[PDB]
């Protein structure tokens, strides 16, 4: 699936996660979105309208739409894998379970991409679900700056 | 089935939470899914989940690894308030069913508060008055006594109150006490803590008041080898007195890693397990971190399997058990480049004798276990889980059940398997790999004919044909039961517009003709069969047609050139048969033409059926 990443149309990816997630498969399925958004756009015309504000009637937003179906498919994995794993113990008689290991292994992939629109759209993502938990934990910059420049436009990301 | 009534109730629970994670859903909490059986079993074993749960609602760093988060003194130290919150809340149970005969008996009247439960609870432990208590006695009981078990119940406010009403009595006692409580993690100022040290050292290291002793080192952490056992007789009161005197950042000090490989390492299980109970040991180990320990010690116990794999998983789902990396090792070990005070789990190989028990005639259930190891691969980069469904598949031969059945209408009904993953193609092509490789030709054709892959398919069906080309057609044999096969493929193939490549395919075809010749041969319709042979364009009939047909033998399949013999007699003594029955010159020419054909042609048996064909065709002169 990787080497035709780029090729990829919106109805076989969905698909290909769904399987691959119904197989506990959470951190390969993520990888293939990320590979997929960064090849079909691989110019960032995204992040580049992104930080321009998105000015409507521009065509940059085709690049950013077909980002969002990659990025979006990652809230579902990430979403199905805790609610697969609900109950789930993070340790049994003292070592890591098989449950746990795949929570790691998955958000392994997710804090080491390096897509930039992609980190954007998981913090607002993790501002949505209410993970105070996660998004204050962070430490970088990055967070602050994104925020410096959302925070006088909405009370929420303010309060962070 | 393989499964006892503890274990199945447990795999109910974990297809739940399998299906949970199969349709996206919220992660609920493992824990309280495997407590949730627990209560239909004696209490020995909820009494293991309640710690199990309060042992793992630490604050954690989502999305962080796993030895991170057990190495790091933040976790560590929040571990040791969560036990000592079990150990004085079990005791307090234990306070309760001392003074009352049932919990129920207790919570009618209505629990007490701890200090009247605790002085309902002095009544009968000390019913007459040691001679060696000191600083008198608090509406009826020693001072000192009050203050422990009120401790040990967890109440310091209870405990607080009984100084108040001793305030002259216990000295400079108020002011240390009253700075312990307030004070965060149990700990005094070092400069009011040397204080108070220096002072029981002075001339307090030998009481004749236990209790006194008890709670003055409790409060100071200090003489940390005394064990104090005049009052902490039972182990759990050795646990949580130990777990108030343990330090962090060098004379009369304990750490947790010292008391922890302190434990273990010089009181090993012998020590904890002489009386035959095994939970006091597990208890141990589990309420000082050691939860690799605990796992695999309590894996050990044939009674006890089903619980230690699950205390297994829920510290997997939380990123708090320590995986080995590598699978080839023991099923606890210590990693070479790890800390020595720590250790580690072979969670793979914990899952693989798990369920090699209840594999056999119970794999729906291994499935739901066999999950967790979706998240890790091995040495040759087979994903664990898909690899752990080929052997169970290789083994059970439950093909319908967890591959689906594919009817012979062109209908395939999911599997078991389905649930987990959409790319089914690898594994039954897996499956039908090996199956081919054990010369299972006709399973290996139903499994490629499941995933679609008619490359496959067909090769083998070329195979399985060959043989009984020339074969009798009769009710139930061999050749029925493949011809009836292989036209149900053709059909499936032709509605649905699938081939292999034409060589392959071709033959495929070709065989199915063939069949169909020998069929109508040896029925007797001979002008039926000579029709079919006569498209096949197979055998030249006229003279000008044998070079080409000759050139063609030579790249077609040796499936065909095998049957070459059968197919050269079968013709010719049709057109022997209808001579017997202008036409004769025809005859006559056509029985020329098959002779120097298979004259010309190199090919099975080539010897005795060229001399019978030179026979049948003088008979016809």
């Amino acid at each position: 699936f990787e080497q035709v990443a780029g090729s990829l149309t919106p109805a076989n990816l969905t698909t290909a996660v769904e399987q691959m997630i119904s197989l506990k498969y959470y951190a390969g399925a993520i990888q293939l979105c990320l590979t997929v958004a960064q090849q079909k756009d691989r110019g960032n015309t995204a992040l580049s309208w992104v930080n321009d504000g998105k000015p409507a009637n521009d065509s940059r937003k085709k690049a950013f739409d077909e980002r969002k179906i990659c990025y979006n498919l990652i809230h579902q994995v990430l979403d199905k894998l805790e609610s697969d794993f609900a109950g789930e113990p993070e340790l049994v008689d003292g070592r890591p379970t098989l449950a746990a290991t795949k929570r790691m292994e998955a958000y392994n992939v997710v804090n080491d991409s390096s897509d930039e629109v992609f980190h954007f759209d998981m913090y607002e993502w993790y501002i949505e679900k209410g993970w105070t938990d996660r998004i204050l934990s962070i430490d970088s910059p990055h967070v602050i700056t994104y925020l410096q420049r959302l925070a006088e436009t909405d009370f929420r990301h303010a309060e962070l | 089935s393989s499964l006892d009534n503890i274990e199945m109730a447990y795999a109910r629970q974990i297809y739940i939470y399998n299906e949970k994670i199969v349709n996206g859903h919220l992660q609920p909490n493992l824990v309280d899914l495997c407590a949730s059986v627990a209560e239909l079993d004696d209490k020995s074993i909820s009494d293991m989940w309640t710690m199990v749960k309060q042992m793992t609602d630490v604050l954690l760093t989502p999305a962080t690894d796993a030895l991170k988060n057990r190495s790091s003194v933040e976790v560590r130290m929040e571990f040791v308030r969560q036990a000592l919150a079990y150990l004085e809340q079990s005791y307090k149970n234990y306070t309760l069913v001392t003074v009352f005969g049932n919990l129920h008996q207790a919570q009618l009247g209505g629990v007490p508060g701890t200090y009247q439960l605790v002085r309902s609870f002095l009544n009968i432990k000390l019913p007459a008055p040691l001679p060696g208590l000191q600083d008198g006695e608090v509406e009826g009981h020693p001072v000192w006594a009050l203050i422990y078990y009120c401790m040990r119940c967890g109440d310091l406010l209870a405990a607080s109150q009984v100084v108040n009403r001793a305030q002259h009595q216990l000295g400079e006692f108020k002011t240390w006490f009253q700075e312990y409580m307030n004070s965060k993690d149990r700990r005094l100022s070092p400069a009011t803590e040397n204080k108070l040290r220096l002072h029981y050292r002075r001339a307090l290291r030998n009481n004749t008041d236990p209790y006194k002793r008890a709670v003055y080192c409790i409060i100071g952490r200090c003489d940390v080898t005394d064990n104090q056992s005049e009052v902490a007789d039972k182990t759990e009161d050795y646990l949580w007195l130990k777990l108030n005197q343990v330090c962090f950042d060098p004379q009369d000090r304990l750490t947790l890693s010292q008391f922890q490989k302190q434990l273990l390492e010089d009181y090993g299980e012998s020590h904890f397990t002489v009386n035959q109970q095994p939970f006091l040991y597990f208890q141990v180990l589990f309420l000082t971190a050691q939860f690799e320990a605990a796992v695999a010690f309590l894996f050990r116990m044939e009674r006890l399997r089903c619980h230690a794999v699950h205390v297994a998983l829920v510290l997997f789902e939380l990123k708090l058990l320590l995986k080995s990396s590598g699978q080839s090792a023991q099923l606890l070990s210590h990693e070479p480049g790890d800390p020595p005070c720590l250790r580690r789990l072979n969670f793979v190989r914990l899952l693989m004798l798990y369920t090699r028990k209840f594999e056999s005639t119970d794999p729906r259930e291994a499935l739901q276990y066999f999950y967790f190891l979706r998240d890790e691969k091995d040495s040759q980069g087979e994903n664990m889980f898909l690899r752990c469904v080929s052997e169970l598949v290789i083994e059970s031969r439950e093909f319908d059940m967890i591959l689906g059945k594919l009817e012979n209408d062109g209908s395939r009904k999911p599997g078991v398997i389905d649930k987990f993953t959409s790319d089914t193609k690898p594994i039954i092509n897996k499956v039908a790999s090996v199956a081919e490789n054990k010369g299972l030709f006709e399973e290996a054709a139903k499994l490629y004919d499941l995933a679609k892959n008619a490359d496959k398919v067909l090769e083998l069906m070329n195979k399985l044909l060959s043989p009984v080309v020339p074969q009798i057609s009769a009710p139930q044999s061999n050749k029925e039961r493949l011809k009836n096969m292989a036209l149900s493929i053709a059909e499936r193939y032709r509605a649905q517009g699938i081939s292999a490549n034409k060589f392959v395919d071709s033959t495929f075809y070709l065989l199915l003709d063939l069949i169909t010749f020998f069929d109508e041969y040896h029925s007797g319709h001979i002008d039926r069969a000579f029709d079919i042979i006569e498209r096949l364009k197979l055998v030249p009939l006229n003279q000008e047609s044998v070079e080409e047909r000759v050139a063609a033998f030579r790249n077609f399949s040796d499936e065909i050139r095998h049957n070459l013999s059968e197919v050269l007699l079968a013709t010719m003594n049709i057109l022997f048969t209808q001579f017997k029955r202008d036409r004769d010159s025809q005859l006559r020419s056509q029985a020329r033409t098959l002779i120097t054909f298979a004259g010309m042609i190199p090919y099975r048996t080539s010897g005795d059926t060229n001399a019978r064909l030179v026979q049948m065709e003088v008979l016809m002169n």
